[PDB]
């Protein structure tokens, strides 16, 4: 039925720009209130901004911290909405969705100029401002002292892909949401639990990067 | 075959037409929203409606009012599985959400007042004119709106 | 915060649980209500007086009071464990909307589970490298409330992950430790506590 797809989002430094679109199908787009809300990483949702329909003239209004640098507009004939960003800051990062908009007034105890509610919502798209340019993994072994597993160090930017026993698929294999670090930087954890005998284990963890086109192993060993 | 719902609204909408407030089809587009958003409100001496559409076909604020000597079923605006007779009719052409939630509001405060609903019920095209043009001039932070003689028209 | 939510929330299978959002411009303005689950789009519940969309289970309804509007939940389930939002007007005839801080709801539907612990000394490919990182991985705790401790009760450059959900639908989280090559080996030892429900720890030697 409706569908809000979200695109524009990505890898983006300080005081960059960033253009985001929505494509709507499903309901009178041409007609509709449309809303961008964004949810920094952690944090709560945040109202942005909501252009209007043709009655209001396409007005749009602004949350404060956005005003003067984003600019909201809209394209009815593809039924596409935009978001354009300038001066990103990492206090803008995080993802977006677009919402369509109703309009609610009760007549006996309503009160000018009614309120606006969310029906639906986008799945997002993610806008990450950071000053960590890119980064391909260090990979050191974590040692039984049956426990075993990888530790991935400072990389930029996510995602990460992990395996054992170089693709071999092995069950048991917990990989730990990251931690992005305090200087920016990216570390994981993937563990797996091994037979406490099964002398010839032969256990060696397989991380790839796509984005830096890297690909480690590590023979990890009871050491 | 007494008095039906297009007709009042047809009706109404005539003078907004001729004056050009509204384009032509503007009365068949409030007649498929009285159908599915309804806009009949129970009062104290009879029954109100409100037919408008969201500001589509509207090129100029205005309001034209309709008086019924027998009461007409309009299904009602909130839930009720009973219909409201109603007697006074408030047709809005209004463009702006915000402008609409004013004028709405400004509805409400008339509606409360019983007697000027009795009044109404029999008063002639000029005095309700004049008695709604005053109120309209008496009402704050009111848009602008479109308010004339021709707008006041008895039916049935 | 115009609209001021509780932190979080929780309650039991089957049970009956009220989230309030609380401000001014509810007195004249009402509220609607979005559930929101970690990686997937939020949900409009309910709206206005008495407005529900159709989809949304009956159990969800709203309800307004003074400055206080307030939706409910009868018979909660574990889908409904998520995290819920209200919004409004941020004043009274304002253009402009607001969100409240959100409220993590934790319906209990699982048997208690204890955390398993597991903490790895720094690999000496690492040191090799001059770098140091204490590595506690914390997995299969139910509910996920874990606060996680570095016999000094002190700990400085410590990161620590949100917990996040498993297949098991048990939870996981993480914390790490760094430290210098040097550091290990000055301080007597390095120590993982971790508490929840009122504490497992875990202890590493600079050996
Ligand atoms: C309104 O509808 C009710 C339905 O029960 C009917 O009894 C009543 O006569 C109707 N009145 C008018 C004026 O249509």
């Amino acid at each position: 039925e409706v569908q809000l797809v979200e695109s524009g989002g990505g890898l983006v430094k300080p005081g960059g720009s960033l253009r985001l679109s929505c494509s709507a199908s499903g309901f009178d787009f041409d007609n509709a209130w449309m809303t961008w809300v964004r949810q920094p990483p952690g944090k709560g949702l945040e109202w942005v901004g909501r252009i209007t329909g043709p009655g209001e003239g396409w007005s749009v209004d602004y949350a404060a911290p956005v005003e003067g640098r984003f600019t909201i507009s809209r394209l009815n004939s593809i039924n596409f909405l935009y978001l354009e960003m300038n001066n990103l800051r990492m206090e803008d990062s995080g993802l977006y969705f677009c919402a369509r908009t109703g309009k609610y007034y009760d007549f006996w105890s309503g009160y000018p100029p009614g309120e606006e509610y969310f029906q639906d919502w986008g799945r997002g798209t993610l806008v990450t401002v950071s000053s960590a340019s890119t980064k391909g993994p260090s990979v050191f072994p974590l040692a039984p002292s049956a426990a075993l597993g990888c530790l991935v160090k400072d990389y930029f930017p996510e995602p990460v892909t992990v395996s054992w026993n170089s693709g071999a698929l092995t069950s048991g294999v917990h990989t730990f949401p990251a931690v992005l670090q305090s200087s920016g930087l990216y570390s994981l954890s993937s563990v797996v639990t091994v037979p406490s005998s099964s002398g010839t284990q032969t256990y060696i963890c397989n991380v790839n990067h796509k984005p830096s086109n890297t690909k480690v192993d590590k023979r990890v060993e009871p050491k | 075959g007494n008095v039906s719902q297009e007709d009042i609204i047809r009706a109404l909408a005539e003078p907004l037409i001729d004056d050009g407030m509204v384009e032509k089809e503007f009365a068949d587009h409030v007649i498929e929203r009285e159908k599915q958003t309804p806009t009949g409100l129970q009062a104290e001496p009879v029954g109100v409606a409100i037919p408008h559409t969201m500001g589509e076909y509207v090129r100029e604020n205005a309001i034209s009012v309709g008086i019924l000597t027998k009461p007409v079923n309009f299904t009602g605006w909130y839930q009720s599985e009973e219909p409201v007779p109603v007697r006074v009719v408030f047709m809005l052409a209004i463009r702006n959400w915000f402008d609409i939630t004013n004028v709405l509001n400004w509805i409400k405060r008339v509606i409360q007042d019983r007697d000027f609903m009795r009044r109404l019920l029999t008063m002639n095209d000029e005095e309700i004119y004049e008695e709604i043009y005053k109120k309209i001039k008496q009402a704050p932070n009111l848009t602008g709106i479109h308010f004339t003689k021709k707008y006041v028209r008895h039916l049935n | 915060y115009e609209l001021t939510q509780e932190t979080g929330v929780s309650v039991a299978l089957g049970r009956t649980v009220t989230i309030t959002c609380r401000g001014d411009s509810l007195r004249s303005h009402y509220a609607s209500w979005y559930q929101k689950k970690p990686g997937q789009a939020p949900i409009l519940l309910f709206y206005g007086k008495n407005n529900r969309p159709s989809g949304v289970p009956d159990r969800f309804s709203g309800s307004a009071s003074g400055n206080r509007a307030s939706l409910t939940i009868s018979g909660a389930q574990a889908e409904d464990d998520a995290e819920y939002y209200c919004s409004s007007r941020d004043k009274s005839g304002s253009r402009l909307s607001v969100f409240g801080g959100g409220t993590k709801l934790t319906v209990l539907s699982q048997p208690k589970a204890a955390p398993s612990v597991t903490l790895f000394p720094p690999s000496s490919e690492e040191l090799q490298a001059n770098k140091a990182t204490l590595v506690c991985l914390i997995s299969d705790f139910y509910p996920g409330a874990v606060t996680v401790a570095w016999s000094s009760p002190v700990k400085a450059g410590v990161e620590t992950t949100t917990p996040s959900k498993q297949s098991n639908n048990k939870y996981a989280a993480s914390s790490y430790l760094s430290l210098t090559p040097e550091q290990w080996k000055s301080h007597r030892s390095y120590s993982c506590q971790v508490t929840h429900e009122g504490t497992v720890e875990k202890t590493v030697a600079p050996t």
